[PDB]
Order: C-alpha cells, then sequence, then structure tokens
C-alpha cells in the first residue's frame, strides 16, 4: 500500500528519468543481453523540521 | 585500410586546382571523402563535405565530387588564400574506423 | 559559436601511461560524437578513438587494444586515457566534434568533423 | 493429473487506486524453477578455516 | 460595509483522488489587481498603416 505524493514546493523535485546516457540500459541488445541497473528510491526531499 | 593522396600539387592564381583522393569499396564507395585544409601548424579546417556541400561560410571556390572509388577536391579561381595543406577523410562502415589520407601540399604559382 | 579547448599534455617515459582532457561548448553535447585525432611531426593526420552519447567507443587498430576514451555528458567533457605508450605516440593529439547526429551503438558509419579545438602535445622519450 | 495444468504464468504489476490518494500495488511474479537432485542426501557439518 | 472584507485570497491547487485512478485537480488563483481610469471614455476606430 503506497501513498500518492503531493507537490508542498514552488520548484519540482528530482525524478527517475530515462535519458540519452541511461537510455540502453532497460532495453536489451542485439544478441539478447540484458542487464538491471541500480535505481535510487528516495527521489523527493521531505522537511525534517 | 588507407587511404591515397599526391605528395603535392601545383597550380598558378586564378586557374583551376584539383586533389584526388583514392580508397575502395570499403571506404570511399559507399562514404564519400570529406576535405580538409591546414594552414601550417593550425588547427585543421573543414571544406566540402561528402555530399558536396560546404560549411557556413566557405566560398563556392571549394567543390568535390566522387565517382567509384575515389575522390576529388576541385579550388577553382586560386587565390593566394589557398597556399595549404588539405587531407581527405572517409570512414570504414566494416570495421568501423576512420580513415584519413596522407596529406597533399598545394603550391600557388 | 562552437568551442572545444584541450588540456592533459606532458611527456612520459617510453612504457608510460597519460589522460588527455577536453571542455565542450555551445552545442547539445549529447547528440553528437567526439573523436582523438593526432598528427605525427611533419606527417599527417590520424585517427586515435572517438565516443559516441551513450559511451559506446570506437579505436583505432593502432590503440584498440591500448587506449581508452569516455564522456561525461553532465560536465560536457570527453577524456582519452593511454596506456603502454611507445616512442611512435609521440604526436600533437585534435579534439572534433561530428557534423552528424548519432548516439547508440550503430555509429562510425559516417563520420565529419565540423569543429576543432587547438591541440595538446604528447611526447613520448626517455 | 499427468496432462493437466495446476497454475497459470503472471508476471503483471497492478495499481489499483483507492480513496483518499492510497494505491494498493499488486505485484505478481513468476519463475521457471531448475532444481537438480543434491550432491548428498546427508547432512552435513562443514568447518572452513582460511 | 466599508470595513468589512468581502472574500478570501487562495492559491491552493487540490489533487483528490477518486475512484478508478482518476484525480479531480482544483486549481485556486488568487490576484491583486490594479486598474488605472481609461485614457478616454470613448470608443475609438483607429487605423494602422506601416
Amino acid at each position: 500500500k503506497a501513498k500518492l505524493r503531493a507537490s508542498h514546493t514552488w520548484n519540482p523535485i528530482q525524478q527517475m528519468s530515462i535519458n540519452v546516457d541511461n537510455q540502453f540500459n532497460y532495453v536489451p541488445s542485439n544478441i539478447g543481453g540484458m542487464k538491471i541497473v541500480y535505481e535510487k528510491s528516495q527521489l523527493a526531499p521531505r522537511k525534517l523540521y | 585500410s588507407v587511404l591515397t593522396q599526391p605528395t603535392s600539387v601545383s597550380g598558378s592564381l586564378g586557374q583551376r586546382v584539383t586533389i584526388s583522393c583514392s580508397g575502395s569499396t570499403n571506404n570511399i564507395g559507399i562514404v564519400g571523402a570529406s576535405w580538409y585544409q591546414q594552414l601550417p601548424g593550425k588547427a585543421p579546417k573543414l571544406l566540402v563535405y561528402s555530399d558536396g556541400n560546404r560549411p557556413s561560410g566557405v566560398p563556392d571556390r571549394f567543390s568535390g565530387s566522387n565517382s567509384g572509388n575515389s575522390a576529388t577536391l576541385t579550388i577553382t579561381g586560386l587565390q593566394a588564400e589557398d597556399e595549404a595543406d588539405y587531407y581527405c577523410q572517409s570512414v570504414d562502415p566494416t570495421l568501423g574506423v576512420v580513415v584519413f589520407g596522407g596529406g597533399t601540399h598545394l603550391t600557388v604559382l | 559559436e562552437v568551442q572545444l579547448v584541450e588540456s592533459g599534455g606532458d611527456l612520459v617515459k617510453p612504457a608510460g601511461s597519460l589522460r588527455l582532457s577536453c571542455v565542450a561548448s555551445g552545442f547539445t553535447f549529447s547528440s553528437y560524437g567526439m573523436n582523438w585525432v593526432r598528427q605525427a611531426p611533419g606527417k599527417g593526420l590520424q585517427w586515435v578513438a572517438g565516443v559516441n552519447s551513450g559511451g559506446f567507443t570506437g579505436y583505432a587498430d593502432a590503440v584498440k587494444g591500448r587506449f581508452t576514451i569516455s564522456r561525461d555528458n553532465a560536465k560536457n567533457t570527453v577524456y582519452l586515457q593511454m596506456n603502454s605508450l611507445t616512442a611512435e605516440d609521440t604526436a600533437v593529439y585534435y579534439c572534433a566534434k561530428d557534423r552528424y547526429y548519432c548516439t547508440g551503438d550503430y555509429c562510425f558509419n559516417l563520420i565529419a568533423f565540423g569543429y576543432w579545438g587547438q591541440g595538446t602535445l604528447v611526447t613520448v622519450s626517455s | 493429473g499427468v496432462g493437466i495444468s495446476t497454475g497459470t504464468f503472471n508476471n503483471q504489476t497492478e495499481f489499483k487506486f483507492l480513496e483518499n490518494g492510497w494505491v494498493y500495488i499488486t505485484a505478481n511474479s513468476s519463475r521457471l524453477v531448475h532444481l537438480n537432485m543434491p550432491e548428498s542426501e546427508n547432512y552435513r557439518r562443514v568447518v572452513v578455516n582460511n
């Protein structure tokens, strides 16, 4: 069970995205090669105090 | 794979100059040559693309063509600005190796 | 306008190693490949290596087993790592940009350098 | 029986949305598992000392 | 009245989630608007020719 986040600030926050650098970490190779790369989890900030 | 160029070529002011680069079906027969200009001790400058186009600001004096395994660079209305060294560049698609020519020195009379 | 600046030249022993760096600006760095082309003193231009957007590299047969090239698109920088140098490697190395937009594994089928840097000198001697 | 399948392969992920901004994430995973018979049928007490 | 305010300033965006993965987005916007009196009370018919 997960809770959908809410925007609390004017600025946008960090998000995980596919870019030209990491494009081919998420698709197979010509001979079927596959990999799964590590992804971060706590991208958005929250105020401690 | 290596490209072949004549060591030097000579022309007189106002005449037409031709520089020839020879390759193979593997390099120039698929991707035509691209021509570069190098003043003594300076970084090279691109003159004519593989398709005959020129970078912005290059005079129409410079032109190129491709026939079979050989390419040529034609300089028309030779001026004093053209005394330099010229190179032909092509890429081998079979091997994935970029190939330059040996270079040719241009003498203006 | 596109501008490139190199660095890293030095004198090393006939069996040492060295690393060079270029900094670029003025264009979509991730869209175009960057290449290392060298010129021995008094000789013609020679290609060394090239790297594309996703980290894919190509090396000439003269350096394929020794050298390594890398990028950092977040810093618009390209590096070349040379190992087991020999005297013949002595040359001024030029950093250049491709005219054509290629990103992934299937580059090196059409290359044409359209902008150039200033060059850095590599000397291999005792 | 011998020729009747006893289950279905499912490796989907479902995001069922609920009230008040809660999502019921149901992750299904299905694998084919290859098992060999053990080197021995007996339990062993093994000491490692490098 | 002269000294009674007639409204409240609100500039919040509320994401209210509904059944079946739908979100009710309510954008609230509040501004202070400065209005000068017009140059002339009259309607003008003006032609531009550059």
